[PDB]
């Protein structure tokens, strides 16, 4: 900062620093619930079961941007890895959710080449699953030049 | 009359939108900044924002749908093949390459660099207001494994494999069938191959030089990438405006007045922000109803001239189209048409009909022409002189009221 | 005033009728190539279905029916006056959208006056404000309807262009075998006359 | 079946229009005119008529 600065300003206009009266320090302005969350759910008449995929974050820091230590005590379960349902993909990360190798046709997008659908044939029948979508199947035709 | 005598072959390139970025928007962070006393002032407004996210998402889905309707026309994807050996006609430049570092041809890798998708930066200043973008739903991988598809499989089995099942055919007796639906005969090829097999290569390797030196090609596909940026970026600036009131800060608003006057300031700045939520809303729907019809130019595009001939004049390149290469584009597709065009021509005196003994006689898909000596039958398209027999003419009529009819004999095989 | 002047529509016109006539359709796919033109009505005729007989033993009565149906759209459009309707209309709504703007400044939009000088004559500087934001937002307001009613309008023409231009390519220098997409029976050739707008 | 014997010949004529008249506009002088005391007002409105 100036030596007389006191805030500093965006390009929208709002206050991402200030400097602290007492003790002549810079400290950061952000939102404290800033980027998309999405839910991804079935039907609420079918079996309620939600996942939530966090937009463009790493999810090895998924509770710094949510602020964990005060979210609701529902909501932690959601937040972390003591399940194996939190995997990582190319438009965030997936909790609540079991990834599959197998491809499928695709029923709700998520994004980057991947669906999710309810029901799975592994027990899994109420949780639902991630795959990567089909875009086809192999056909290999043979070229010859008399045939 | 005038009459070519040689040919050469040529590849056109024309590039067209497909699909745009999609983008959303949150107004209780737009709107106002993580105000408790802003939320509460703009839920007396009604159903303005769910009418935005609604917009908002329609143009997302309907930009998935453009891609998903152009590429995917298949449904069956084909292995690409090891060899290129089609009879002279080398296919590696427009086919992905085994052992590949990338996972697509070396044209859309060249053309993929070419546009640029791209400490106060303005991203930040967008994500801190609630202005996202979503990533789209097929990633480029898949969009390059379908126009391999397209490729391996128009080269190997024609152009039937879009209309039913796939029929193996050899690469020359297709060059063989196409130049008969040109309207010349099915003799130039056979008898020219190799030069059509030399043409067609360093044809195909001009486009490199076209593209990668030679700039503004793609302009038009660069503009759709620039007018989102554009657009984001000038409704992010907007939040910097009074709009009547005492300052464009919420906080310096609400810290400075007591609660009575409060809001006659706040819905000053509220009515404006969601002006300007308005106005990007609408340009954002008229841009996609054009890429919507862009991309419906494309679809149609690569069902009539990928997958089969057209005879429209204008098509698909200037001169009398054969076939037609799909390119994946960073939010387009990308043609590469091979025409047949004549080169030279010589001049050529000509008749309407032959009178033998009494009766006229009228050509058959050609024209009488002689070459200085006696009178020949060649077609159109190509100096192709034949002898003048009773197989090539038919008789009809007298030859008494013919306009500009000539004298001479017709050849009797018996 | 728009770049291409109507001189230059008109002789972009006559290149492509005195080219369509003495060279073929051959012209716009290659270089032109010299034909007569009985051979080139014969070669359409052909195009058609009939075979190439009917042209040679009755091209006096085909001359003398295309010379007067020809003539005949001297009367189809000396007389009629609502066949371009569709070219008229656009012209008018240009007119009647920039005089229904002038219009708007006529309004008090919740002020004591639609003038900007009766207000600033009468009132000091800090309540003449109020009164003057509300005109601002008023006009900003009819310059924005004005504006997107531009965008739409210019995707409708932009639209209706794009089909005056394949329509060109395919029907001037080029002959269709699509059913009804250039006259009513079976396409022969087709002649572009420029016009205002169209 | 049925067989024609003869024919005629038509000339159809068909409109459709191509391009409209090319307009512009003036904010400074539409919104306020000669007043330079609503120009400074019309500034804090942000960038609309660009
Ligand atoms: C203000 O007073 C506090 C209380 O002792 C002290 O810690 C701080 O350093 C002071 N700041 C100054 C003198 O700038
Ligand atoms: C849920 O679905 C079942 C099966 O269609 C139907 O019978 C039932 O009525 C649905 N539930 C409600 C609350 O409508
Ligand atoms: C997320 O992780 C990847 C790999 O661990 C790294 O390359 C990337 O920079 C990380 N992103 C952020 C925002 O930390
Ligand atoms: C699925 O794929 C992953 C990655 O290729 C692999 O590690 C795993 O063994 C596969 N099978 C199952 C059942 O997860
Ligand atoms: C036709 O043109 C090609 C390319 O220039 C040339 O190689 C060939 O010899 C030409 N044909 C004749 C008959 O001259
Ligand atoms: C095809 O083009 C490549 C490009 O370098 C060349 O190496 C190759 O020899 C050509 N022919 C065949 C049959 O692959
Ligand atoms: C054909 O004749 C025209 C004039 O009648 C002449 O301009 C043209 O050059 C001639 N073509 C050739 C190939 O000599
Ligand atoms: C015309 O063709 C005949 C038959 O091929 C040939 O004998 C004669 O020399 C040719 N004349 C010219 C001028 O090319
Ligand atoms: C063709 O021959 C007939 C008689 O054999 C003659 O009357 C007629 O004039 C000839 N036509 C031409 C064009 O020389
Ligand atoms: C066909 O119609 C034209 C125009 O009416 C007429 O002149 C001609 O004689 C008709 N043909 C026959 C064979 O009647």
């Amino acid at each position: 900062f100036q030596p007389f600065q006191q805030f500093g300003r965006d390009v929208s206009d709002f206050t991402d620093s200030v400097r602290d009266p007492k003790t002549f320090e810079i400290l950061d302005i952000s939102p404290c619930s800033y980027g998309g969350v999405s839910v991804i759910t079935p039907g609420t008449n079918t079996s309620k079961a939600v996942a939530v995929l966090y937009q463009d974050v790493n999810c090895t820091d998924v509770p710094t941007m949510i602020h964990v230590e005060q979210v609701s005590s529902d909501w932690r379960v959601y937040a972390f890895n003591s399940y194996g349902n939190m995997f990582q993909t190319q438009a965030g990360c997936l909790v609540g959710a079991i990834y599959e190798n197998t491809t499928y046709e695709c029923d709700i997008p998520i994004g980057a080449g991947i669906c999710a659908k309810f029901g799975s044939d592994k027990m899994g029948q109420e949780s639902i699953v991630a795959y990567t979508m089909s875009i086809g199947e192999d056909q290999s035709i043979a070229y010859s030049n008399n045939i | 009359i005038a009459i070519p005598t040689n040919f050469s072959i040529s590849v056109t390139t024309e590039v067209l939108p497909v699909s745009m970025t999609k983008t959303s928007v949150d107004c209780n962070m737009y709107i106002c900044g993580d105000s408790t006393e802003c939320s509460n002032l703009l839920l007396q407004y009604g159903s303005f924002c769910t009418q935005l996210n609604r917009a908002l998402s329609g143009i997302a889905v309907e930009q998935d749908r453009n891609t998903r309707d152009v590429f995917a026309q298949t449904k069956s994807i084909y292995k690409t093949p090891n060899i290129k050996d089609f009879g002279g006609f080398n296919f590696s430049q427009i086919l992905p390459d085994p052992k590949k570092l990338s996972y697509r041809s070396f044209i859309e890798d060249l053309l993929y660099n070419k546009v640029t998708l791209s400490a106060r930066d303005l991203i930040c200043a967008q994500k801190f207001n609630g202005l996202t973008v979503l990533p789209p739903l097929l990633t480029d991988d898949m969009i390059a494994a379908y126009t391999a598809a397209l490729i391996s499989g128009t080269a190997t089995a024609g152009y039937t494999f879009g209309a039913g099942a796939a029929l193996q055919i050899p690469f020359a007796m297709q060059m063989a069938y196409r130049f008969n639906g040109i309207g010349v005969t099915q003799n130039v090829l056979y008898e020219n191959q190799k030069q059509i097999a030399n043409q067609f290569n360093n044809a195909i390797s001009k486009i490199q030089d076209s593209l990668t030196t030679t700039s503004a090609a793609l302009g038009k596909l660069q503009d759709v990438i620039n007018q989102n940026a554009v657009a984001l970026n000038t409704l992010v600036k907007q939040l910097s405006s009074n709009f009547g009131a005492i300052s464009s800060v919420l906080n310096d608003i609400l810290s400075r007045l007591d609660k009575v006057e409060a809001e006659v300031q706040i819905d000053r700045l509220i009515t404006g922000r969601l002006q300007s939520l308005q106005t990007y809303v609408t340009q954002q729907l008229i841009r996609a109803a054009e890429i919507r019809a862009s991309a419906n130019l494309a679809a149609t595009k690569m069902s009539e001239c990928v997958l089969g001939q057209s005879k429209r004049v204008d098509f698909c390149g200037k001169g009398y189209h054969l076939m037609s290469f799909p390119q994946a584009a960073p939010h387009g597709v990308v043609f590469l048409h091979v025409t047949y065009v004549p080169s030279q021509q010589q001049n050529f005196t000509t008749a309407p009909a032959i009178c033998h003994n009494g009766k006229a006689y009228f050509p058959r898909e050609g024209v009488f022409v002689m070459n200085g000596t006696h009178w020949f039958i060649t077609q159109r398209n190509f100096y192709s002189p034949q002898v003048i027999t009773t197989d090539n003419t038919f008789e009809s009529g007298s030859c008494d009221v013919v306009i500009g009819i000539i004298n001479n004999t017709v050849y009797d095989p018996l």
